[PDB]
RNA sequence: ACUAUGGUUUUUAUU
RNA sequence: AAGCUUGAGUCUCGUAGAGGGGGGUAGAAUUCCAGGUGUAGCGGUGAAAUGCGUAGAGAUCUGGAGGAAUACCGGUGGCGAAGGCGGCCCCCUGGACGAAGACUGACGCUCAGGUGCGAAAGCGUGGGGAGCAAACAGGAUUAGAUACCCUGGUAGUCCACGCCGUAAACGAUGUCGACUUGGAGGUUGUGCCCUUGAGGCGUGGCUUCCGGAGCUAACGCGUUAAGUCGACCGCCUGGGGA
């Protein structure tokens, strides 16, 4: 398995179809014999720079360990969602232990 | 180092223009000037930092 | 990159000499060994040390005068591509009597004055005075 | 270096032309090490005792 | 996409044909045919009125959507297929509680595909919705200016038009003619592009090779008695006089619009 | 490279004592799984610029190998074609 | 702002 | 030939890197498009004209597409058969090189023929065209302007696939390897030292200047040599004709 952050922001119109998405793919990570670390809300920010119209935004931070095409099949998951703008996946660093 | 999702240590080695404050007022090895560097690149992406600094 | 045991013998006897250097080092081989004997027979040099085992190590003292280095004359009038070999009754003159040349024998290094001694000839492989 | 307070009037003056940026600070003269002492000022003060 | 033909048959050197996998080349589902019967270009008192069309080839119908029927309701593609007379061909969906229907073909080169209709439609090409729901910025195919059984604008192989500016009533857009039209927003378009855009890369290479499919070469005026068509050339084929149709008016950058009524849509006609 | 275990499966398998890499058809083996590897590096992509000039350079590495093996190996290069299929 | 040129060629030996 | 394991290459753990391939993706402004606010200017040179605008430009809001490229990072700091290569993220991967052991046993180095490859420009069959722009159509300058200067603009620059194969390809010095001189600077590993160091002492790997022997017609080279030497390959006999 390989280790990945993950720490994606959610469209501030499109937030309710999230959570169909990502605590129904819990279950496709942990049935590969992955992890998912924490999955917390690092809350409303406001942005340094306006994205055109949106200019305040919500973050989750996800924490991961999984096989390499199920993280390739979380892409293509996150993409057909599009409430999510993306996914920021990044390799290495190992996996996160005593809440950081 | 290992993190980008918070700035305010980060910030430090910014300009007031936004661009990267060489090595030599900071006293700063050139291998962590490197990450540094590349480190408030990537926090631009998480829109944490402005690419620009026109008005 | 290293094709003949002595390309690089003469030169390390040659240079070293306006610094007045008592002493030179280079990998030894049978050759470089059974040349330094005759070297310090001749007076061309006053020692030879070998040092190791499986890529041993050769150090030469070299001789000098009263402000003057000894050996001033030294080439191989041969090269390793395009070699040198004479008949016994052809071996050759150096400085018409007051130099030398050396010989590899069918039984080892000597002068050209032994080689004519025992009657013999070989490969000429240096010219000294 | 830019501008970041001036509020109703700045200095101006060649605003970063031989002034705030290159001669002084740094080149030319190489004078008063104002780009290496700064930190080395606020290392050591700090209070450093009763405020 | 497209490949270019080996000169195994004399003249044959250089034809480009047009080949699509995912087209099903077996026949047309029967239930939606019917036969297209053509008055041949002339009136009920037997004069020409369209030219060129005479010696023509059997062509049916797809019963082709334009009326937007079953709106609001999401299908999918189940097969592409070939039309004789739209430059976009034409594909086969299936609708969310039975029965199909022949749609003009959205952009792609793939079935299974899903498609949506209305205001619950995602912003995807391929899907059907009324243009007031549409941002500014959006490309939009066969996009109506009236509803009926017809449907209006932007339905050649390869054609679009994009929005620029969106209020009340009303949105305004961009035409590949160089006009900008300001258009009714309660109107039904269709999102991205029309497909193939590959229809004016024919060669039509055989000269009967046009003939069996019901295209006649149009006749040239120069050829003509003077009195007959009044660019007609003397005995030495000589020209000598300017370029007219069979009825006597100039073309070479003569302008014919008289209408002085559509007035509301204009905003800045073509330059 | 090669994995540590898709090198075992050659030099501590294929040789003609334990651990064996004396036998000059190893030399030959383990280069027939590195170049087997090499023509693996391909799908995800084709067009790999360093893979297709490196792919002809074990070619020049094995041609290298296998003239020498019918040069000074006396018989060994007939009793290696029984156990590795160059010509498929 | 603001420019193009003009062929060919020469001068001692001697203690 | 058989043993040795000094030349050369390799694995385990490790180092730095704008080296290459395949997929994704982002901030601004020049531009284009539609409506407000409010007016006649804008544009451009040594100085101007053609032009854009006056039928509503420039500027400033409002609301969005379209295209090529990637600020800082950046350091005589790094990599790559050569040519050449700096966004940020993922999926593949060559070379070089460090510690301590294990291994092949000459496996090196050179190379005719042959087959390999591009910084720009061009060709085939289609797409896409902001910033610029052979040719093109104007204007000014002029004696004329094909040139300076200026408004627009085609092919091209971008993209998919097959061709093109060149140069001041010049780091002008074909290549592997060893020895050696006076003084500094930069820069990547590993050992040793209670770092008693606010950094050295060894040893690998890398690297820029300034002297000096030898070397040259003169500039230059200078331990990374054009110095000292040895082997493999390749090339050469006046100018113009050409």
């Amino acid at each position: 398995m390989r280790h990945y952050e993950i720490v994606f922001m959610v469209h501030p119109d499109q937030s309710e179809q999230v959570p169909g998405m990502i605590e129904r793919y819990t279950a496709a990570i942990t049935g590969a014999e992955g992890k998912i670390h924490r999955l917390e809300d690092w809350g409303r920010r406001q942005l340094a720079y306006p994205i055109n119209k949106l200019h305040k935004a919500h973050y989750v931070l996800m924490n991961v360990e999984a096989p390499q095409e199920v993280i390739d099949e979380l892409e293509t998951t996150f993409r057909f969602n599009d409430a999510v703008i993306r996914s920021m996946v990044m390799r290495t660093k190992h996996a996160v232990t005593e809440a950081s | 180092e290992i993190d980008y999702k918070d700035i305010a240590t980060l910030k430090n080695y910014i300009t007031e223009s936004g661009k990267i404050v060489p090595s030599r007022i900071t006293g700063t090895r050139a291998k962590y000037q490197r990450q540094l560097a590349r480190a408030i690149k990537r926090a631009r992406y998480l829109s944490l930092l402005p690419y620009t600094d026109r008005h | 990159s290293m094709q003949d045991p002595i390309a690089d013998m003469l030169t390390r006897i040659r240079n070293g000499q306006a610094a007045n250097k008592a002493a030179v080092t280079m990998p030894s081989s049978k050759l470089k060994v059974a040349i330094a004997n005759v070297l310090k027979e001749e007076g061309f040099i006053e020692d030879f040390k070998v040092e190791g085992d499986t890529k041993p190590e050769l150090e030469l003292t070299l001789k000098y005068f009263q402000g003057k280095a000894v050996v001033e004359s030294i080439q191989r009038v041969s090269r390793p591509g395009l070699r040198i070999y004479k008949r016994k009754d052809e071996l050759p003159k150096v400085m018409a009597g007051l130099g030398i040349a050396v010989v590899s024998t069918s039984k080892g290094v000597m002068t050209d004055r032994a080689a004519r001694q025992a009657g013999l000839g070989g490969e000429i492989i240096c010219y000294v005075a | 270096i830019k501008v970041r307070e001036n509020e109703p009037f700045d200095v101006a003056l060649r605003r970063f032309k031989r002034s705030c940026e290159k001669a002084g600070v740094l080149a030319e003269v190489r004078r008063r090490e104002f780009y290496e002492k700064p930190t080395t000022e606020r290392k050591r003060a700090k209070a450093s005792a009763v405020k | 996409a497209v490949v270019k033909c080996k000169p195994t048959s004399p003249g044959r050197r250089h034809v480009v044909k047009v080949v699509n996998p995912e087209l099903h080349k077996g026949k047309p589902f029967a239930p939606l045919l019917e036969k297209n019967s053509k008055s041949g270009g002339r009136n009920n008192n037997g004069r020409i009125t369209t030219r060129h069309i005479g010696g023509g080839h059997k062509q049916a119908y797809r019963i082709v959507d334009f009326k937007r029927n079953k709106d609001g309701i999401p299908a999918v593609v189940e097969r592409l297929e070939y039309d004789p007379n739209r430059s976009a061909n034409i594909a086969l969906v299936l609708y969310k509680d039975g029965e199909r229907r022949y749609i003009l073909a959205p952009k792609g080169l793939k079935a299974g595909d899903q498609i949506q209709s209305g205001v619950d439609a995602a912003i995807k090409p391929g899907n059907t919705l009324p243009m007031r729901n549409i941002p500014v910025g959006s490309t939009v195919h066969n996009v109506e200016m009236k509803p009926g059984k017809g449907g209006q604008l932007a339905r050649s192989a390869g054609t679009y038009v994009q929005i620029v500016a969106r209020d009340g009533a009303y949105v305004t857009l961009r035409l590949r003619s160089g006009e900008m039209r300001k258009v009714e927003a309660d109107c039904r378009a269709t999102l991205g592009e029309v497909g193939n855009a590959e229809h004016m890369l024919r060669v039509l290479g055989k000269a009967g090779a046009a003939r069996w499919r019901g295209v006649r070469p149009t006749v040239r005026g120069t050829a003509m008695n003077p009195v007959d068509h009044p660019h007609g050339g003397g005995e030495g084929r000589n020209f000598g006089k300017h370029p007219v149709t069979p009825w006597g008016v100039q073309t070479k950058g003569k302008k014919t619009r008289s209408n002085k009524r559509t007035d509301k849509f204009i905003v800045r006609r073509r330059s | 490279s090669l994995s540590t275990e898709a090198t075992a499966k050659i030099v501590s398998e294929f040789g003609r004592d334990a651990n064996d890499t004396g036998s000059t058809e190893v030399q030959v083996a383990l280069l027939t799984a590195q170049i087997n590897h090499l023509q693996g590096h391909f799908a995800e992509h084709k067009k790999d610029h360093h893979s297709r000039r490196g792919l002809l350079r074990m070619v020049s590495q094995r041609r290298k190998l296998l003239d020498y093996l019918k040069r000074k190996d006396v018989a060994r290069y007939t009793q290696l074609i029984e156990r590795l299929g160059l010509r498929r």
